[PDB]
This record gives C-alpha cells, structure tokens and sequence, in this order.
C-alpha cells in the first residue's frame, strides 16, 4: 500500500465529462497484487462489519447487494478500496456515485478515480480508504474508534469549506441559470460569468453595492436624519451619551412609553422595548450602556405593533416576514411547562448556521422575561391564546416567521423602495413596526425602525407559516437582467502539433474586430497586445487569469493533453471547440500508451463544445473525424484536400467547411464557397510552401467564421499576421 | 456582522 | 452677506454689540475684538469642507452642476432627482463595497493581484 | 488623496477634479431635472396640480409641492403647508423625481429665498 | 393561418357538436384541435388542460415546452410536471397561481378578478 | 482614514 500519485479534477477530464470533481490516485498493489477478496481470509467479514452501509452499494449487478456479491466471489483490492472511499465520504453527509478503475501499463499500480463533494474531503477520504483496507487485511477487522475519527474529520472537512446558506442558494441559482461561477481566494467572494461580463457577491452585498449606502446604513442615526428629510416616518428620539440627559432626552419624545437601545448594537444586544417608570428607564440604561461598545446609547419613542422585515432587491420589494416572538398556545388544555420541550421535539427545530427555525432556549433571561409576563410555568393560557416568551422577534431565539408579500398595501410598497433607493443599498432589509402591513403606514403609526445592508433572506425562503420566495432569483434577475449569462465566447485549441500558432493566428485575427482578446500560449499568457504573464502557461491555471480579468471579452486558450490530464478542462463549456490532429509522437507520458486513448483524452475538448457552438475537426485525420459523433452542437470540418468525401458530403447536407481547393483557403457554406486569400500572400504560409501553416490558417479561419466574424476582417488578420 |  | 451660516449670524450678533460699546463708552476692548475674531476664524474651520471635497465642488460650480450638502455624513449630493450623484470625500455613490474593503486588506489584494 | 497632484511643486497641476466630475457626470451633462416654480397671488395650488397632471400623462416621475402637501409621483410624501425651498429639497433630492413642480409661495422667497 | 405559434392554448374537447365535415367522433375532434399544439414551436409553450384527459393526452407529439392550467390544485399529472420543471397554474385556495417549479405565484384573490 |  503506497499512494504515488493523488490528483485531483476540476472540470470535463478523460475519465468522465459532466463529473468535474474527480480524485484521480495511483496506488501500488506490491504484495496485494493479484489476490481476490475470497484468497483474503475473513475479509469479507470484517469489512462488512466496518462498514455495513456497503450493502446499498449497486455495482455492475444493478441489485442490492451487488457489490458485496461480487466480495464473496472475489474481486482486486483496487474496486474495494474505490467503493469503501466513496461510502466513507458518503456516511459524512456528502452524496457521490461515481468511481472507477483501471490496470495501468507498469506492473503494480493501478488507478482509481473517485466522485468528490469536497475537494479536502475527497482526498482524505482517498487517503483514508487505502489505510482502511490495509488494516482489514492485517488484522482482520479496522477499530471503531478510529473509524469514529474518521468519520468526524470528514464533517469537519465538509463543514469548513462551506459557503453560507445565502451564498449557497445564489450559487445554486446560477447553475440552474447556467451562469458560470468561481470562487475568489481573498475574502470568500464568488465571480459569477466571465471577462467583461463578470459580476462579484460576497454574502448578498454584490460588486455594485455602494460604500456610502453601507456605511450610512450602519449608522442609526444618520439614517434616521436622512430618512426624516425625506419624509419618510421614522420614530422619533434622540441620543444620549450620559446619566444626567435621560430626563431630558424623555421628554423631548413625548412621554411614555420609550425604548432604549444603543446605537453600536446588532441582533438586539442589549435593547430593552417597554419601559413605562423611571426604575425601568435607568435598569435599562445601564443594561444598555454595559452592551454599548462606546457607551452610548439612544432613546425613542415606542412604537405599538407588529414587528416586519421587508427585503428589497433592485429596487422592488420582494418579500415582506412578520416576525413573530418565542410563543406557545395552550388550545390543548397544556400549560407552557410542557409545550416548551413539545416544540423542541418537532423536526423543524435546529441549531448551527443551515435549520433557521432555531430551538427554543429558555435562559435566566428568558425567565425573568417571562417573569414580566404575569404568568408562570403551570400557568395554562387562557382560552387557548398565544403567550410569548421573549420580544425580540428574531429567528436566532425561536421565533417564528409568517410570509406577508402578499398583503402588503401598494402604497407601503412604493415608501420601501424609495427607503431603499434614498439610502444607496441594491439589496436592502428593512425593519418595519406595524399595527396592519396591508394598510399605508400613514394612517396606522407604522415606522421604519432601521435599515440593514447585506440582510440575510434563509427566513424568506423557508417561512414555516406562508409561502417561500424565491429570492435568490430576484438577486440573479439584478445581476443578470435578462436571459444573458456572465458567458464569453471562449475558443480551445487542442492537437498534437499546431496548437500555439493557431491560437495566435485566431488571436490576431479576432484582434481586427475591436475586441479585446486574451488568450495563453505555451509562451505565455496574452490580454490585448500586452504580456500578462510569463511562463509554460497551459493549464487551467492560466485559462483562470484569462476568464477572471475584467476587460477580456474573447478568450482563446490553448489546451495541452498535460492540463487536461493533470486537471481537467478549466471550464465547462466552450463556445468553439478545434482539434487539429492526434499522432502518437510522446506516448507512454502518464497512462496514456495507445493513441486510441490519446484520441480519447483530447476528444475532451470537442465533448465539451455547447450545444450552440461549434466543434472544428480535422476531415484528414481518422481519429479527429471520428470524434463528429458524441459531440453537442454543429460540426464544421477543415481538410487540406479538398476532394474529402467526408468534408464533401457534410457540405451537402448543411455545410461549414474550410478547404484549399486552386491556391485559395476556402470557406464552404453548403453549395457556396467563399475565398478568403490565395494562401501565398498569407505570410505564415511561406508563400504555400509550408502545408502545415495552410492547417492551421484553414482551422484558425473556420473557428473564426462559425463565430460571425466578417469575411474582411479574417482576410485582414490573416495577411498581416506574421510568423513569431 | 454578516447575515443581518 | 455671508460665506459661512454661523459666522455670518456671528458677525451680525457682534456688530451692534460693538456699536453699542463704541457709543457707550467711546471704544471697543482689544481683548473682546480678539475673541470675536478668533471664534470667527473657529466657526470658519467648523464648517468647511476638505480640500478634496473643495476642489470636487469648485469643479461641480464651474460646470454649473447643482450642489447640496447632506445632513447624514458630510455627503455632497450633485444634481437633482434621478440625475444625482453623491460623494463623501473621494468615494462616489458608486463606488463598491466589495472593493474598498479588498483594498484595504493587504493580504487579500495581494493574492488577488498575484 | 489627490492633494500631490493637483499641486506637485516639482512638476505640471493635474486636474484631477476635472477627471472625478467627468467620471461622475460623462457628457455635457449637468445633473438637472426639469424645475417648473409657480408663483402668483392667487392660483399656484391648482396651476401646481394641473401641471403635475399633464406631466403625469408623459411617462414621467413628477414630484410636486403644494399647499396641501408634497407629491411623488401618485402618492403623499408628506404633509402640512410645504410651500418653501424646505420642502423644495426633499422633491429636489428624491432619487425617483424626473421632474419637479414646485409652488413658490411669497412665504418662503421672503423667508429664505428660492 | 400561420406555419408556427408562440403560445398554443387548448382549452378543452366536449363530443357536442359531431356530424359536421368528416368529424364524427371526439377522438378526431380531439386529433382536429391539436393541430394548434401540435404548431408550436420548439421554443414555444402549449398551454393544456391537464384536468381534460383528452386535452392532457395531447401532451406527446409537441415540440416545444408543455405548460399545464387546472382548477383542481391536486391534479397528479400537474403535480408531477412541476415536480420536474413546472410552468403550471392552479386554483389552489381562492387564488389563481403560477407554480414555477416548487415557488407558487400568486396573483388575486378570483373574488378580485369581476 | 478618509483622504489616503
Ligand atoms: N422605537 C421603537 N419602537 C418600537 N419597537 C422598536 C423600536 N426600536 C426597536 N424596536 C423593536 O426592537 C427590534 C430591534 O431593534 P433594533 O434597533 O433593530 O435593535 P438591533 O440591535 O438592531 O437588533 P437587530 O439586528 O435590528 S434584530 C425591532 O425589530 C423592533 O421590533
Ligand atoms: N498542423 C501541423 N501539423 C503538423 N506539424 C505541425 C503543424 N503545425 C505546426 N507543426 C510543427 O510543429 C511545430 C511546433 O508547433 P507549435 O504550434 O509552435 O507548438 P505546439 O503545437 O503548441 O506544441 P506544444 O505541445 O505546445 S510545445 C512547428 O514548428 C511545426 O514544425
Ligand atoms: N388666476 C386666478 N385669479 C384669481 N383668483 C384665482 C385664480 N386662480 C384661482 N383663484 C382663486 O383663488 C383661490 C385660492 O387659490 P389657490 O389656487 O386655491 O391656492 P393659492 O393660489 O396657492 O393660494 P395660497 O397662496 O396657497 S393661500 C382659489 O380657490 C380660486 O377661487
Ligand atoms: N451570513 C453569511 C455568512 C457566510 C460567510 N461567512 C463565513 N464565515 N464563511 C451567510 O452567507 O450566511
Ligand atoms: N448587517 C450588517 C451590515 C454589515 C455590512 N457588511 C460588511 N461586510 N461590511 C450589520 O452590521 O448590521
Ligand atoms: N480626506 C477628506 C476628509 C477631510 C474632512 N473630513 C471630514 N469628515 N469632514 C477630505 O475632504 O480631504
Ligand atoms: N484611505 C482610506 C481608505 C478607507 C476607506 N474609507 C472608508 N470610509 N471606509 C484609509 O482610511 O486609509
Ligand atoms: N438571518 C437570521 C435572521 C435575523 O437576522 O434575524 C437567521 O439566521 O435567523
Ligand atoms: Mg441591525
Ligand atoms: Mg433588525
Ligand atoms: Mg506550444
Ligand atoms: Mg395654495
């Protein structure tokens, strides 16, 4: 047991296309080499005691049990270890169904490739499996507590590299949207689309979001300002810093009751809602002033009703929660002694950052709360009426959200969107305190209490009394307005022999459209007419350079079988797909040892043409053309002889075609050919002299004809491109 | 902050 | 006429004060003018503007671009209605959040410009 | 800090001003809306409202201010009299208004001025 | 009158009026009314009654997406077409409503609608 | 802070 090789897959890859995350290991087999499970003995007992969830596992067989039935008739080591790794990163909560493996050309190693949900996780899981079976085939049986270790650092891994539930549900937006998305290495920021078209969100707050409208809606009291002269009907109070203005700053509200709260807390740190005598005043003060950062708090005037949060998104209101407090009802005859543990029982209730609908915890200060209630554990409700437990009203605690979208008046609708475009925020929480939301907050005494930037939405999604909004589309619906994606069009060259001259002619030629251009050649990696940076760069360690830069509208990336093998595609669809030859010159690199599998691997590059685009191929290859079937969208082939019956029958069914037919590199559209240049005043050609150059104009023209690009514009950057 |  | 609200009601308080000390007793104290004149020069201070945002609004004059000053957080607001724009001292209405506070992580811009 | 720029001392002044308003306002463009004031003795209520109606049938935003109270498009912004530039600033500052019909009473002209 | 539909609406298929033309069983009136969903294009919608057996039967042999209307909120078929997909309208509890997929839009209340 |  000796790992040698652990790599890891993000994209379409030569074992599978549309399984991206893959885990790729090479595993020595010394002296387990040719040995079943059956020749092992008591292994099948002990690993079916170990991990006994393996019974659902549907191998080849397609029935319950298959594999363990292929166990018992034996089987390598390597399809045991494969299926232990991918349950063992199943029991931790991450779902994955697809494994294979291989015998590679050397003597002893073999291949295994395992789905992944987690990139660390995956590989632990890998790394895990091996030890595992070592151990069962040592001693017969692996330790629980080891597998319990296991098994938690897997959680751990998964827990850690998680995104947040708003993060997660706009991620998963895109992808139903098909909208392209990555992950930025800074402050947990996703890039969602590509080049020019690209857009930024870090947890709700996206690229366009402004600083000032942040940073005012973070101060209580410049909001208020701004939101009085506006017209808008905050309530009215006053700041006070010291013991000796609280009379003064009472007054100044009009009477009583008031809240206080300070101005430097958030999710209700320290806020007391009613007081109606002085005591009560000066106890909250000081409470206050303790959860006060900077010791300063605020008084206002307190305002009956219920307590609302609107969510505006580009301006439109999108839903509206009333937030309900902790309660119990007692219709049942029960008093809240035994309601409190009756609703910590129901499934809905749980804790941690994913279930909202939080237990309920009843602390010192939830009971001295309901000690204000004027009622005590055994004392039953009254005619079976809501009792509460606390009046923050907030979803952390065990409050309840109720769904009032539809409900809200039009008039209210237009006072919150205005609210949200007055204080500069795209997507905008706003806490309302109303008797009635159906009705305009004018004739009831509705306020605006506060507005809050990046809001969390998992309460408007999951209501548990209305209907879920589907807010993360109206948050897509503002960064992608139409039914545009962040897309741009993205051309890949692969082939044996003339990748790097192809992805400069088709950069040179796209060049002459008034588009910027960034493409990466095995010389480095190009943005317009400027060296970006300097190196092999091939892989998608480069192409990510080129889809992340803001001012890359056309990328052309030249993709080697190396990247490919090591990493897999850097994207997952590309708008021109170009193979223009497969010959087994460097074969036996990696375990790549027939060119029937180096056809395979940079078929990958065709198989991942969209079904829009288009897949250049080489009629003159048979392995290139073989690759017109299993293949999404158009194909368009190019061949140095024009009399390719092939080429030619394809031409008459349909058409876009690239030939050299008398002295001229030709596009043929169906029953119409169109001469680009008599290929001896293209310089790369050496006035015809060099047949490959004539490939590779023929290929670069067809790519960049399938894409609209003007006949002139191609004759014009490919007569002043020249060879370098 | 975070999630307001 | 007046170049600052406060200073220019100061001015004019101080005025008849003056007057009224010189017909009174046929002249004004040093010390009193020196006072005046300092808590001038501090109400001038008070409310000015910074040398960006000054130069920001003289421009804004020049062009002939209406400009107001919001009461929230020393924000210049130019233009009216749907035509307006805000700046604080050199960050405009839209300028990201996103961005400023990847600029103001030196670790983060690093790895990102790398 | 643009303030090494615009005054170097070991070079040529950028107008770095130039450039933020530039950025800020693109064209020829001042940040204005259209402002109609209607003044007179006797008939600025219903001149105000008439006018608000007519720009209403144009697909335009039209905040007013009358008499009775100040207007966003078809619902109250706010009460009371509203006849001076106070309430002229809160149509005026609206990012929603495109256009702006404002009854200047004597009141207000007298009081603060336009 | 037209090669292709955007939108090809069937609202129902009732045996009433049979014997006119060669139509003389509701199989073929039903075969005659889905030539307007049988029409639309691939990137259009038919808009069905899934409450009809024989409208609902209509389902195959249509290019383009399938968009199912009932005023039983608990139709099974409708129910599993937006289980996958969705493009559904119900009458669920006195609303007329859109089912895109698991997210129910509501528009009035049916005792708004005159 | 402000003015950098
Ligand atoms: N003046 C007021 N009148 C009536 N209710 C108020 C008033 N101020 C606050 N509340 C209520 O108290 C809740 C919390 O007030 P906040 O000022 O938002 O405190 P907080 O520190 O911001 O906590 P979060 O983050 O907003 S939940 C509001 O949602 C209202 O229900
Ligand atoms: N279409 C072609 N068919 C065969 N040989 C070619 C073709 N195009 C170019 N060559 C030859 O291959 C050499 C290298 O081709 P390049 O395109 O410059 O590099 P490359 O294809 O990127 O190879 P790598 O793997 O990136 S180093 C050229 O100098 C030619 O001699
Ligand atoms: N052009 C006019 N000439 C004379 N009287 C007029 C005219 N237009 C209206 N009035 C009368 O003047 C009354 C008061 O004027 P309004 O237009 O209603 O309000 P107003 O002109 O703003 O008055 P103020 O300044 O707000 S108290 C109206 O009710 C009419 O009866
Ligand atoms: N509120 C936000 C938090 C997720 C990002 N924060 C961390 N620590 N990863 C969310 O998306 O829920
Ligand atoms: N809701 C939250 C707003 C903080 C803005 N977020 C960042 N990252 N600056 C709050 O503190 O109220
Ligand atoms: N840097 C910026 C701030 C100067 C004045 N600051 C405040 N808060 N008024 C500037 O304008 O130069
Ligand atoms: N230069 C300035 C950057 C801080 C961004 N400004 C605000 N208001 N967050 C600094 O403080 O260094
Ligand atoms: N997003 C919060 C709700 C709140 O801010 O009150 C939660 O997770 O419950
Ligand atoms: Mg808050
Ligand atoms: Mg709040
Ligand atoms: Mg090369
Ligand atoms: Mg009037």
């Amino acid at each position: 047991m000796k790992i040698l090789k652990l790599q890891t897959l993000r994209g379409p890859n030569y074992w599978s296309i549309h399984r991206h995350k893959l885990v790729v290991m090479r595993l020595d087999l010394e002296d387990l080499y040719e040995k079943y499970t059956s020749d092992i003995p008591g292994f099948y007992k002990g690993l079916t005691e170990v991990l006994p969830s393996l019974v659902e596992h549907l191998c080849s067989p397609g029935v319950k049990g298959g594999f363990l039935t292929r166990v018992e008739k034996g089987t390598l080591i390597g399809h045991v270890i494969e299926h232990v790794a991918i349950e063992l990163q199943e029991l931790a909560g991450m779902p994955v169904g697809f494994g294979r493996t291989r015998e590679t050309s050397t003597t002893g190693v073999f291949q295994v490739v395992i789905e992944y949900e987690n990139e660390q996780a995956g590989r632990y899981a890998a790394r895990a499996a091996v030890r595992l079976c070592q151990s069962i085939v040592d001693t017969g049986t692996y330790p629980a507590t080891e597998l319990q270790q296991d098994l938690e650092d897997l959680k751990e891994l998964k827990n850690q590299a998680s995104l947040g539930p708003s993060t997660e549900a706009i991620v998963k937006e895109a992808e139903a949207r098909g909208i392209p998305w990555t992950q930025l290495g800074a402050r947990f920021m996703i890039q969602f689309g590509y080049g020019v078209n690209q857009k930024k969100i870090q947890a709700t707050l996206s690229n366009q979001t402004g600083i000032l409208g942040v940073e005012l809606a973070c101060d209580k009291e410049g909001t208020k300002r701004i939101l009085k002269d506006a017209g808008v009907p905050v309530p009215r109070g006053t700041v006070a810093r010291y013991f000796d203005e609280l009379q003064d700053a009472i007054e100044y509200v009009g009477g009583y009751p008031i809240v206080i709260k300070p101005l430097d807390g958030n999710h209700g740190r320290g806020i007391t809602i009613d007081v109606k005598n002085w005591q009560e005043a000066e106890e909250a003060y000081d409470l206050a002033r303790k959860a006060s950062k900077t010791k300063t708090v605020i008084v206002e005037r307190y305002y009956t009703g219920k307590d609302h949060r609107v969510l505006v998104v580009n301006g439109k209101v999108v839903a509206v929660a009333e937030r309900v407090p902790a309660h119990v009802v007692g219709n049942g005859k029960s008093t809240i002694a035994e309601l409190i543990e009756e609703t910590n029982r129901d499934p809905q209730r749980g804790d941690g950052h994913d279930n909202i609908l939080t237990r309920i915890t009843v602390d010192k200060s939830a009971l001295d709360i309901l000690g204000k209630q004027g009622y005590s554990i055994d004392s039953i409700p009254l005619k079976g009426k809501k009792c509460f437990l606390r009046a923050t009203a907030n979803l952390s605690t065990g409050g309840i959200a109720v769904d009032r979208t539809d409900e809200i008046h039009p008039e209210n609708v237009w006072l919150l969107s205005r609210v949200a475009k007055i204080i500069g925020l795209d997507i905008a929480g706003i806490d309302v305190v109303t008797e009635d939301i159906s009705q305009p907050l004018r004739e009831v005494e509705g306020v605006i209490v506060e507005v809050n930037a990046a809001p969390g939405f998992r309460m408007h999604v999951a209501p548990s009394r209305g209907l879920a909004r589907n807010v993360a589309g109206a948050v897509m619906d503002m960064l992608f307005p139409g039914s545009k994606n962040g897309r741009i069009p993205i051309l890949s060259v692969t082939g044996t022999n003339g990748k790097t001259t192809t992805t400069r002619l088709l950069a040179h030629i796209i060049k002459q459209t008034g588009k910027v251009v960034g493409y990466t050649t095995t010389d480095g990696t190009y943005i317009g007419e400027y060296l970006a940076e300097t190196g092999d760069n091939t892989g998608p360690q480069s192409a990510h350079l080129i889809l992340s830069d803001p001012t890359v509208e056309v990328a052309v990336l030249e993709t080697a079988r190396g990247g490919i093998l090591r990493s897999g595609l850097g994207f997952s669809s590309c708008e021109v797909g170009i193979v223009l030859n497969v010959t087994a010159d460097h074969l036996g690199i990696g375990d790549i040892d027939t060119i029937e599998q180096l056809a395979k691997l940079k078929s990958v590059v065709a198989e991942s043409v969209m079904p829009k685009g288009y897949a250049v191929l080489n009629a003159e290859d048979p392995l290139v053309a073989a690759m017109a079937d299993r293949v999404k969208g158009q194909v368009a082939y190019f061949s140095m002889d024009p009399n390719n019956e092939l080429l030619l029958r394809h031409t008459e069914a349909g058409g876009l075609a690239a030939i050299y037919e008398n002295g001229y590199i030709s596009i043929l559209k169906g029953d119409w050919t169109l001469r680009i240049e008599k290929a001896v005043n293209v310089p790369i050609t050496m006035a015809g002299k060099a047949p490959f150059m004539i490939a590779n104009a023929l290929a670069a023209c067809l790519a960049v004809f399938t894409q609209g690009v003007k006949i002139e514009h191609i004759r014009k950057g490919l007569s002043t491109f020249v060879a370098s | 902050d975070d999630d307001d």
